[PDB]
């Protein structure tokens, strides 16, 4: 993969490269080390609680052949 | 009254105290550094 700086303007721009290649092995150490020494960048953010929208029954239709012909 | 210096001739080094700091700071890394890197190839041994 590709190793990138964060820049004063917050941008991230290549700069190296992950290059790991391993025959038999166990697992992969790369992950392991960035994982005990870096941290995770989620993308996704949970919010402080979640919001219901809405609760809704919808129907199996009595036939399966409408959906398999189309 | 007698002035016996004993010094061992460390009146001679400019700046002793950042001279010492550097030394300190020289052996300092290099065991940081080796041990660090010690243990993480344990690590990635390990793990392979």
């Amino acid at each position: 993969g590709p190793i990138k700086v964060e820049l004063p303007t917050k941008e991230t721009v290549e700069i190296g490269i992950v290059d790991y290649e391993a025959g038999a092995s166990h697992g992969n150490p790369v992950v392991d080390f960035l994982k005990r020494n870096g941290s995770t960048l989620e993308q996704k953010v949970n919010l402080e609680n979640p919001i219901p929208i809405a609760v809704l029954d919808s129907y199996t239709p009595s036939t399966n052949e409408p959906y398999a012909r189309v | 009254p007698v002035m016996a210096d004993l010094n061992g001739g460390l009146q001679f080094v400019p700046e002793l105290k950042e001279f010492t700091a550097k030394l300190r700071k020289e052996l300092v890394e290099t065991s940081e550094v080796r041990k660090a890197v010690s243990i993480e190839t344990a690590l990635e041994h390990k793990v392979v």
